[PDB]
């Protein structure tokens, strides 16, 4: 987890999850903790309580907590997500393993949610997403660029306007780009014909 | 009479060529197998979006008779519905079809039949040795009103635009208009404007005599009409189709890009014409 | 309309003055009823032309011919209308417009219409398709109304040589074409022609 | 066809109490339900709108539609796409070229609508002119 | 702070680690095609997000003026 | 009378399947005769899956040297083409066809397969001719139809082909022009290959009484859609890809020149006549339009 490769601390949890499980359970309350927010960072788990050992300990009142916020990641409930986060503050903010992964973990649903807000705009107020979103302007104007530039969101910024125009019209540049090639290809074709004769 | 007659509506219809083929296919192989004419049946698919209907294929249905009345068997519409629904999975259940006059109590005893199948059955029905100098295919659709305190059974009828796909219609040009040995010299532009030259004699045949009615309703003893010569006052101010700005715009970007081509086309033709040219000189003429 | 005159065009002719005084506002009034060539040419309503019913004669011309801008103009010539007549006027008014002018900017429907913005002209647009009068779309940002189909209100007799001539001209655009692909088609085979009997000429040389 | 809201009063007036259902924000299957099927009706009717305008149209402060108007493209029920810089909506156009086939197709039936309706009601001037093809 | 695109301070670094990587022994004749090389890879990433960017927000971004980033990215419309 | 052919004679064709001209003569069948219907459905069928390959099952019958196609109809197979005989999936969906056909009218026997070509002209692969070879060696009287989707609309007429394969032993006649038709680089091996292993049949089109009276009626009202025909956005990704394989074509000629089958300029001419001769017929039509109704004046 420290070392960000999740999926090397997901499959370690489950197994040292199932020796509590045997035996004394002084940390299998909080293995689990560590098993559903492997799932959730693993980006694709959303899979916890479905399981085999967490089936009958997933209604266990001190992990409770963690069972409201996978649904409202795998759902992309913001709001829900982070009121859970003030309620249960004692539950999860106190814990150092999961206050280090909760900006992380928070992110990973903001562009979730940002990229079907935008789908269907072509040009939009960055004024708007913040609002939306609920994030001071310079932070969305930061984290639209980071998607942009490992080209998830498919868009650019207009800086000086406050918004976004979108990345969308789309024509027929087959047809053009395909008689590009005729066409280099008769400039060096007559010319070897040219350098035949003398 | 048991046909509806009233301000009908509803559902909007085209009609696919392949379908009148099937049909036609059907009555003269039908007609053939018992040196008589038959009333063949069948069923129609396509597709259905909102409230317009396009039927594309037809095939057909078994049928036997109780007494006088026309018993679809079911049991293999069923089975043809299996069949169907693979080739064509996208296709769905439109209506059916038949030959003969127009309509009847026998095929209304059928559309009951076809009514326990599905919730808005189309209709055709085909005259094939028609008295019309116009098409004999006309479709309707089911329609119930109070007929002196008794709800029964009618016919609405509708109208039917004919189908477009540019590989069909080709279909249609072939067997229509037949090259049984009427082309030597290929000429290309001899086989291509072929299609427009006899099309537009179409057009032009069926303008002038508008027109003519113009001219003599004007100048009188020929009948005199307003919800005819109405029309017409609309149809030719109707014109100048597109003459908007963009429009032609778009008209001459599609030409540039056509003339690109050539011009690309032209230059290989050129430069295969002169490789021709060179190899010849540079043999002959050089010693390599 | 079809069914609207021929139960208000039996009671046109089972009808006195007083009678069509009545019944004149009632045709105009009644939305599917947007033809007038009738109406208008009856024996029974041309004794009312110039008569002591001369105003509800003038107004069953207007809906027949004219449009709203000549409303307007005899506002008091006229008998008074009320919106749903003014509407029906207002829809004919822009059919006229349509027929020769097919691209429509908006500022032209306030004009010609008298009337006070888009979100009118719109609606009114609406009810003119929704009554199967037109067929279109509109163009906000561009301020455009583009007319696929329009209905033709009139039949002139006093102009049905404006109507024969735009018919001749196409007739004469047939022949235009007609003739124009024969010599294009005949051309094609004569260079097909011009390049076959010219390639045997260079084959035979061959020979020698 | 576009229902406005003085037919949704006209309708919610011969509607029977129980009939009005509301639930999570107050309002009824009607005042959304009705005023959704506005938008799909005024869809490809136009082919672009303002929201202000629009809004206006449907009865509803604008910021609604636009609004409303994103989900049912996002949920998939109608295709275009939102401007909210100008404050503008595209719909359903298909324009350019494809519309000359149309408008040429629109024409064109009605002159066999016209051709149909002359030999239907003059069969002598059909017979007329029938032989005016012959003759020339 | 590259790759986080944190840029006023990535330079910040980078420059007064100059200093120090030219007075080795191995990291002195590359010190320019690098360190070079690297502000033209973020002027370039800092950018192409953008379709419309404000420069005296990119000018302290990287250490400079708003005159010198128009001469920078002048020659590199050009060549790059 | 014109209904010479719908007719179907049954106690006729089972005489000729016991009599086997066939098994004497290796060339016996030169002609095919195809029907009205059969035509329409076969061309739809092709088009309808467009991009891809699709075949299904024809129905005739023998007269002659003439392989007669009545009526056809669909299979719901897939990987026609990349597999040899694709048929076999649907082994159900041919008898279980014919046996409900037979109750409803059409009494017509196996008579061959047809599959769609779209883009690349009418021939048998290697992989066609796999199938096609085994076809005649057991279900006898069975003919390999073809047709380009395609190239049929940009050519602006019906893109077809009917062929039948040769032993494997016994090798063809001498007489053989067979018209060229350009091939995609990517396939022209494929083709090059097995394309001299099998003949051709001279391929005509025929037409009932009724069918024809019909089509003519239909003609009152056809007219319109031929001057609202377009074959531009219709079939645009055959043009814009026909390039792609003139470039290559070219590309390898030029180069032939120089350093390194015999003259691929001359074929690369052609191709690039071809492909623009139906870009210029396309803008024949479109010029038409533009002359025709909108140059009338208010
Ligand atoms: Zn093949």
């Amino acid at each position: 987890l420290r070392e960000g490769e999740f999926e090397k601390a997901h499959t370690d949890f489950f197994e040292a999850f199932k020796n509590y499980d045997e035996s004394g359970s002084p940390r299998r309350t909080t293995c689990l903790k560590y098993l559903v927010l492997a799932n959730m960072l693993m980006k694709s788990g959303i899979n916890p309580f479905d399981s085999q050992e967490a089936k009958p300990y997933k209604n266990d009142p001190e992990i409770l907590a963690m069972t409201n916020l996978v649904s409202a990641y795998q759902n992309n409930d913001i709001t829900e997500f982070e009121k859970i986060l003030k309620t249960n503050h004692s539950n999860i903010m106190d814990d150092p393993f999961i206050r280090e992964h909760i900006e992380e973990l928070l992110r990973n649903i903001r562009t979730q949610v940002l990229i079907k807000l935008i789908k269907p705009y072509t040009r939009i107020h960055i004024p708007f997403i913040s609002k939306e979103l609920n994030i001071d302007v310079a932070d969305v104007e930061s984290l639209l660029v980071q998607c942009i530039l490992d080209n998830t969101i498919h868009g650019r910024i207009d800086q000086v306007n406050q918004l976004l125009e979108l990345d969308h019209q789309k024509r027929g540049g087959a047809r053009y780009t395909a008689l590009d090639k005729w066409t280099n290809q008769l400039n060096s074709l007559n010319q070897a014909v040219v350098s035949k004769l003398a | 009479s048991v046909m509806a007659c009233g301000v009908t509506g509803s559902v909007s219809v085209a009609l696919h060529p392949l379908v009148i083929l099937n049909i036609s296919d059907h009555w003269i192989r039908m007609r053939s197998q018992e040196g008589r004419p038959v009333q063949v049946i069948g069923a129609l698919i396509g597709k259905q979006e909102g409230r317009n209907i396009e039927v594309m294929n037809s095939f057909e249905l078994l049928s036997h008779t109780v007494e006088e009345k026309i018993i679809i068997d079911k049991e293999y519409y069923y089975t043809k519905e299996e069949q169907f629904k693979q080739v064509f999975k996208e296709l769905e259940f439109l209506g059916w079809y038949t030959t003969g006059g127009p309509p009847d109590p026998s095929d209304i005893h059928v559309h009951k039949q076809v009514c326990e199948i599905i919730e808005s059955p189309l209709f055709l029905k085909l005259n094939p040795m028609t008295k019309h100098t116009d098409l004999p295919v006309s479709v309707f659709e089911s329609v119930i009103d109070i007929i002196n305190g008794e709800a029964t059974m009618l016919f609405a009828e509708l109208t039917y635009t004919l189908a477009t796909e540019e590989a069909e219609r080709i279909g249609v040009d072939h067997v229509a208009r037949m090259t049984a040995t009427g082309s030597g010299e290929n000429s290309t532009v001899a086989e291509h404007l072929i299609a427009q030259h006899s099309a537009i004699k179409m057009l032009h045949s069926r303008v002038k005599l508008i027109l003519e009615y113009v001219k003599a309703s004007e100048a009188g003893e020929v009948p005199f009409n307003h919800e005819i010569l109405r029309e017409a006052y609309a149809l030719c101010h109707c014109l100048p189709v597109l003459s908007t700005d963009k429009f032609k715009t778009d008209f001459y970007d599609q030409c540039n890009d056509v003339g690109l081509m050539a011009y690309l086309g032209t230059i290989t033709k050129t430069c295969n014409t002169m490789n021709q040219f060179v190899n010849k000189f540079n043999v002959l003429y050089d010693r390599q | 309309t079809g069914q609207n005159q021929e139960q208000f065009l039996l009671l046109a002719k089972s009808a006195k003055g007083a009678a069509l005084a009545t019944l004149i506002h009632q045709v105009l009034e009644a939305p599917g009823v947007y033809v007038f060539g009738e109406l208008l040419d009856m024996p029974n309503v041309r004794e009312l032309a110039e008569s002591d019913f001369a105003s509800t004669f003038r107004l069953l011309t207007v809906f027949a011919y004219g449009t709203y801008a000549d409303y307007l103009a005899e506002a008091r010539n006229l008998p008074p209308l009320t919106e749903a007549q003014k509407n029906k006027l207002r829809h004919l008014s822009v059919v006229t417009l349509a027929a020769k002018v097919k691209c429509i900017p908006y500022a032209v429907l306030l004009e010609a219409l008298a009337l006070r913005n888009v979100r009118q002209l719109e609606d009114l647009v609406i009810e003119a398709v929704y009554a199967d009068v037109l067929r279109g779309s509109l163009d906000q940002r561009n301020q455009r109304l583009e007319v696929d189909y329009s209905i033709g209100r009139d039949i002139q007799r006093q102009d049905l040589s404006a109507i024969a001539r735009t018919l001749q001209e196409w007739c004469v655009g047939c022949e235009v074409v007609l003739s124009g692909i024969e010599e294009q088609v005949s051309r094609a085979n004569q260079h097909k022609e011009q390049q076959l009997g010219l390639k045997q000429q260079i084959e035979s040389e061959v020979a020698n | 066809r576009i229902i406005r809201g003085n037919q949704l009063q006209e309708f919610a007036a011969m509607l029977m109490p129980h009939q009005k259902a509301t639930t999570a924000d107050g309002s009824s299957i009607l005042d959304r339900a009705v005023i959704e099927h506005n938008l799909l009706s005024a869809s490809k009717l136009y082919n672009n709108i303002t929201f202000e305008e629009l809004g206006a149209l449907l009865e509803i402060p604008a910021a609604k539609a636009e609004k409303i108007a994103s989900q049912m493209i996002t949920e998939g029920r109608m295709n275009g796409f939102i401007d909210q810089i100008d404050g503008i909506v595209h719909f359903e156009t298909r324009e350019a070229l494809p519309t000359w086939d149309k408008q040429i197709q629109s024409l064109c039936f009605q002159v066999n609508n016209l051709l149909e309706k002359i030999s239907q009601t003059a069969p002598e001037w059909t017979a007329q002119a029938m032989e005016a093809q012959m003759a020339q | 702070k590259f790759y986080e695109s944190k840029y006023a301070s990535c330079l910040k670094m980078l420059d007064e680690m100059k200093d120090n990587l030219l007075l080795d022994m191995y990291l002195a004749p590359h010190v320019r095609t690098l360190y070079t090389q690297i502000r033209n890879r973020a002027l370039i990433q800092y950018f192409s997000p953008y379709v419309s960017a404000d420069m005296h927000r990119m000018a302290a971004a990287f250490n400079t003026t708003v005159a010198a980033l128009e001469d920078e990215l002048t020659q590199l419309i050009l060549e790059g | 009378s014109i209904d010479e052919i719908y007719k179907y004679d049954k106690k006729q064709q089972q005489e000729i399947l016991a009599a086997k001209p066939w098994t004497k003569d290796h060339h016996y069948f030169k002609y095919c005769k195809i029907s009205a219907l059969a035509l329409l459905k076969m061309v739809m069928h092709a088009r309808s899956g467009g991009n891809l390959e699709v075949m299904g099952l024809m129905l005739g019958k023998v007269d002659g040297e003439t392989m007669i196609i009545m009526d056809s109809f669909a299979l719901p197979v897939e990987g026609t083409e990349t597999r040899v005989n694709a048929q076999a999936a649907a082994y159900e969906y041919m008898a279980a066809y014919i046996e409900n056909a037979k109750q409803v009218g059409r009494l017509e026997n196996a008579i061959g397969w047809y599959h769609s070509h779209p883009g690349y002209g009418c021939w048998l692969s290697g992989i066609d001719v796999s199938t096609q070879m085994l076809n005649q060696q057991f279900q006898e009287p069975f003919v390999a139809v073809v047709i380009d989707p395609t190239r049929t609309i940009s050519a602006g007429k019906v893109n077809l082909g009917a062929f039948r394969t040769y032993p494997k032993g016994y090798k063809p006649p001498d007489e053989g022009p067979s018209e060229y038709q350009t091939i995609p680089l990517n396939k022209i091996e494929d083709f090059g290959v097995h394309c001299k292993q099998y003949y051709a049949l001279e391929v005509s089109y025929f037409k009932s009484s009724l069918d024809r009276k019909l089509l003519e009626l239909l003609w009152n009202k056809y007219w319109v859609n031929t001057l609202s025909s377009s074959s531009l956005l219709t079939n645009a990704d055959y043009t814009t890809g026909q390039v792609f394989d003139l470039s290559e074509k070219l590309e390898q000629s030029e180069a032939q020149l120089g350093r390194g089958s015999e003259d691929k300029l001359a074929k690369a001419t052609r191709d690039s006549c071809k492909t623009t001769i139906e870009a210029i017929h396309g803008l024949m039509s479109q010029v038409i339009k533009d002359k025709l109704f909108n140059q009338i004046n208010i």
